[PDB]
RNA sequence: GUCGCGGCGCGCCGAGGGCCCGACGCCUGGCGGAGAAUCAGGGUUCGACUCCGGAGAGCGGGCCUGCGAGACGGCCCGCACAUCCAAGGACGGCAGCAGGCGCGGAACUUGCCCAAUGCGCGGCGCGCGAGGCAGCGACGGGGAGCGCGCGAGCGAGGCGGGCCCACAGCCCCCGCCGCGCAGCCGAGGGCAAGGUCUGUGCCAGCAGCCGCGGUAAUUCCAGCUCGGCGAGCGUCGCGCGGCGCUGCUGCAGUUGAAACGCCCGUAGUUGGCCCCCCGCCGCCACGAGGAAACGGGAGCGCUCCAGGCAGGCCCGUUGGCCC
């Protein structure tokens, strides 16, 4: 039973969307999870974007 | 022996001309057996069998001590290496890859098989041991 | 009388299956059954003085 | 070579089979540099990856690494291959692989032989006699194995073959090496109390049938087929004029290897499939490389005709080649392998094949050239 | 990485010569007695209690209150005495010299539930600690050598889920 | 000339300068230190790599931009080895992280991600193969198993939930069923444990070493028991200890290995007694001042532990102090 973990109360709505880090707050299900890229996406496209423009 | 305050320079240059008096020291520190060694600092070798070969034993046990004379790939040195264990030689076959390590002397011969310095471990990459145990 | 005989005595030794065993117990209940074949019951080690493991004395009272 | 590949654990693997004869046409890759010996395997092991038609093996009588290709362009195509691709580079001759031989006594020997030993103090007397087939097929079988208690083969021997019963009880050992064909046998008995050396003495006639055995007295190549028949021994009565020095040699040039040669043979064939619609060629090339077509079966349910030709090891060089020329490419030489077979001439006569084939042995490993004589190595 | 900044180390000594039949002897009866699975536990702590009786050689040859003696004297004497490896009574550097393999092995908690009668053998006690059925302080331990301590000796009892009127189903009864 | 100093360069003018207290030459499978191994003491050995300082980016040169680079994920050139070609041209630089090849006895994934930790740029967040996270991993180190007890039970699992996590997962906590399982070397001596039974007969083999086997084998090959260590054990190589077999402590030289055949002799090393009072020494004591890691050590129950600096309503709560 016994369990050890910390709280953070925010004094108002938005420090909680300002102040804490983001995953926290998607680990909370107030964001919607986005779908960003695959990184290896992000790097080749700007390899590509590198060599043009 | 010499003994001033200020002998420490022959006290030193002693001990550094001294030491490599006792053979154990030479053939360590010295470089010439790392030069030598068919196994070069290595603690065993790959090669290739030539000749499957008996070495009579030395007095007063008599044995045909079975071996084979292995060009290791490394040095491109050949050598002779016993095959351990009971009618094991029958694994090794001549055009064979095999892995030699040392007898355990350190270079030196053990017990009655005249000049051989080490002993297959491996072959056609599958351990001696395993073989004569059937365990591949 | 007396290179090509590689196996003269392994080849032709008579081969015997090992008689069944049952399984011994294992780790510290090894420790305790080997402390109870010589420091306790002191019986199984026993003709009348301090004995060896194997000795052939000792064989019998074992069985084998 | 080919492999299967299952995500499923509990699946059965898939196998092929390549039409296209075999890797018939042999040849023996040999490096310039003995140094380059490590690196020929190598690639050669690689070459085996490439193509299920060629193959890498060692001729298991004379460690002579073998590259064996199905057609004379492929082997060809698989040696530049080897050559260059693998290997890197490097220097590789092929040759034609030796064929080997065996030696057999064919008649019971003239009269029995004397061998003095260097002490001059022990004799040897021995015959020899060429064992019937039907007691070498039941060695091949393991009716008489020299792994048996010692009465039993006897039983067998004297209750099927016709053996003289106390001879059958008494074979010392088989030879060569291992225990196929060759036999040593002990004296009549009646002397054995009167010989009363030859139970001491019984590891030394081994140890010579043991070497004799893998040396035949024509050529150096493994004798077969033979009973060595101590008939009469006189030994000294000491221990130190009586040892492995002094009649192990006398027991070699008193069995056979020039010493004890009577009656001698040397051997060799093997055999080929021929899937062929067309038998002209087959009869040809057969007749010239001294094959004999022993079999002619048409499959019944299709135009080829498969044929089994018994074709010496020796004359299978070239004939892969000549059979598609004698035809034209319809004929597909395939498996080839077999036993050893009696050469028609004598090792004896000078103008004979044998004699030719024999000189040539002794040539090629060096021992020496022609037999002179039993002369040589005989005491009377 | 700073995983290679963590520190690791080996915690026994072996012994110099393997076969010594008399020692050989005398471990099995702290084996039997102490239901230890190996030789290696026997040396781990032989090795604590040499470091211990070292430190308090090299702590009687300095003089007595020599301020670091005083310093380091206290740390030594106090921690065993919690551990409880050194009854209180003595409280001297000189009786450290004394200790044996038994005084570590007694306080291993192995020995303290046969001690106070909560487990009726060694070999018992071993099997209940792996089976998460001894509490320290209502703590849940499945180490059998946790090394219990003179304070902590009151709170070593039956867990709370596992015998005294607890589920008690899972295992034989739930069959 | 340089940022400056200086033969640093150049004239000029001398003839110095260094050395048996080993100069110079040669060689290195030479990066150095903090340290690591072993370990009474005095030591020996290794200093790839984790932090610090050096050096280098295929091998030489030369530069530009710069506050700083003689920069190579800048440029130019020669060299060495390449690459694409439409035949005229162009274009390389994994001693970054993955991955291949070669080599060797040997050494991981062509993952996922900036969430931490720092750095760059930006004040309201992007980038980073720095790193973090998994995967592989008997280098190793640590802690538990293979039963207990006559009755109960587990944990290894399996499956959902939490929790965790950048996201998974892992641990851990839950309910719910529940599947415990040993190897590797040995039994003549050193060195612990068969005078058991077969096979074999100086064969095969064993054996570091001494030695075993030539027909009643304590040594081989099996079975049988039994030992030792144990999820590890055996083997091979190396370093230390053993070893006072390198000897400062602390070796030996009549005969075991070893006093030069003798005498003079320079450096080198060593010097009788002698002045109480200081000047310079060396010497010794204690100072300052000097990176951490590590090692030793204070406190602290990560379930114990290897650890980690945590933690608890708290010395200015800690994180001291020693090297």
């Amino acid at each position: 039973g016994h369990t050890v973990g910390f709280c953070n109360a925010y004094q108002n709505m938005d420090a909680l969307m300002k102040y804490e880090p983001g995953f926290r707050k998607i680990r909370c299900g107030l964001i919607e999870a986005p779908k960003p890229v695959s990184r290896k996406q992000l790097k080749n496209l700007k390899n590509r974007r590198l060599k043009k423009r | 022996k010499t003994s001033g305050l200020y002998t420490a320079r022959k006290l030193r240059t002693v001990r550094r001309v001294n030491r490599w008096a006792d053979k154990k020291y030479r053939k360590a520190h010295l470089g010439t057996w790392l030069k030598a060694n068919p196994l070069e600092g290595a603690c065993m070798a790959r090669g290739i069998v030539t000749q499957k070969i008996g070495i009579s034993a030395k007095q007063p046990n008599s044995a045909v001590r079975k071996a084979v004379r292995v060009q290791l790939t490394k040095n491109s040195k050949k050598i002779t290496a016993f095959v351990p264990r009971d009618g094991s030689i029958t694994y090794i076959d001549n055009n064979d890859e095999v892995l030699v390590a040392g007898f355990g002397r350190a270079g030196r011969a053990v017990g009655d098989i005249p000049g051989c310095r080490f002993k297959v471990i491996k072959v056609a990459g599958i351990g001696l041991l395993a073989l004569f145990l059937r365990k591949r | 009388r007396a290179l090509t005989s590689a196996g003269k005595v392994r080849k032709c030794t008579p081969k015997k299956e090992k008689k069944e065993k049952p399984r011994p117990p294992r780790g510290r209940a090894y420790k305790r059954l080997l402390y109870n074949k010589n420091f306790v019951d002191d019986t199984l080690i026993h003709n009348g003085r301090r004995l060896g493991p194997n000795n052939l004395l000792i064989r019998q009272k074992l069985g084998f | 070579k080919s492999g299967t590949i299952s995500t499923y654990e509990q699946a059965h693997s898939i196998k092929p089979m390549k039409f296209s004869v075999s890797p018939v046409v042999r040849v023996a890759v040999e490096p310039a540099n003995p140094k380059d010996l490590p690196k020929l395997l190598e690639g050669m092991k690689r070459l085996d990856k490439s193509d299920p038609c060629v193959m890498c093996i060692c001729d298991k009588d004379e460690n002579q690494n073998i590259i064996a290709g199905a057609g004379e362009l492929h082997l060809e195509i698989c040696l530049k291959d080897l050559r260059e691709d693998f290997c890197g580079g490097m220097d590789i001759r092929v040759s034609d692989p030796v064929v080997s031989y065996r030696e057999t006594v064919t008649e019971k020997s003239t009269k029995v032989v004397m061998a003095k030993s260097a002490n001059k103090h022990n004799r040897l007397y021995f015959e020899a006699e060429p064992i019937s087939e039907e007691v070498i097929e039941a060695i091949k079988d393991g009716e008489i194995t020299s792994e048996q208690d010692s009465k039993v083969r006897a039983r067998i021997l004297t209750d099927k073959y016709g053996w003289d019963s106390d001879e059958a009880k008494q074979i010392w050992s088989f030879g060569p090496v291992g225990a196929s064909s060759g036999h040593m046998t002990n004296l009549i008995l009646e002397a054995t109390k009167g010989v009363q050396y030859v139970k001491e003495s019984k590891e030394h006639i081994v140890s010579g049938f043991q070497i004799v055995c893998r040396n035949g007295v024509l050529a150096g190549e493994e004798l077969v087929g033979t009973c060595f028949k101590l008939r009469d021994a006189t030994f000294h009565a000491d221990a130190i004029h009586r040892g492995a020095g002094q009649l192990t040699p006398a027991t070699r040039r008193g069995l056979y290897a020039y010493a004890s040669p009577m009656l001698m043979e040397p051997f060799y064939l093997v055999d080929i499939l021929a899937p062929e619609g067309c038998m002209g060629g087959i009869y040809s090339t057969m007749s010239k490389r001294r094959g004999v077509v022993i079999s002619e079966e048409p499959r019944e349910g299709q135009p080829l005709t498969e044929v089994k030709a018994h074709l010496p090891v020796a004359e299978s060089f070239g004939f892969d080649a000549d059979l598609r020329a004698a035809t034209s490419g319809q004929a597909f030489p395939q498996c080839v392998f077999s036993h050893y077979a009696l050469i028609p001439s004598s090792p004896l006569q000078t103008g004979s094949q044998a004699q030719g084939i024999m000189l040539s042995i002794r040539k090629r490993k060096g021992m020496k050239e022609v037999v002179p004589d039993v002369s040589e190595y005989e005491d009377k | 990485r700073i995983s290679r900044h963590r520190n690791s180390s080996k915690t026994y000594s072996t012994p110099k010569k393997p076969f010594t039949k008399p020692r050989l002897d005398a471990e099995l009866k702290l084996c039997g007695e102490y239901g230890l699975k190996c030789k290696r536990e026997i040396y781990r702590a032989r090795y604590m209690l040499a470091k211990i009786r070292r430190t308090a050689r090299n702590l009687l040859t300095l003089d007595e209150n020599d301020i670091k003696r005083r310093f380091e004297g206290a740390a030594l004497l106090r921690r065993l005495h919690m551990l409880g490896i050194l009854d209180e009574e003595k409280d001297q550097l000189d009786y450290v010299l004394g200790l044996r393999i038994e005084d570590i092995f007694k306080r291993r908690l192995q020995s303290v539930i046969v001690e106070s009668k909560l487990a009726k053998s060694v070999h018992h006690a071993r099997n209940m600690i792996k089976a998460r059925h001894i509490s320290v302080g209502g703590q849940i331990v499945n180490i059998p050598s946790y090394m219990v301590r003179i304070s902590n000796t009151s709170r070593v009892a039956i867990a709370d889920t596992s015998s005294l009127a607890p589920n008690g189903k899972p295992g034989r009864t739930k069959r």
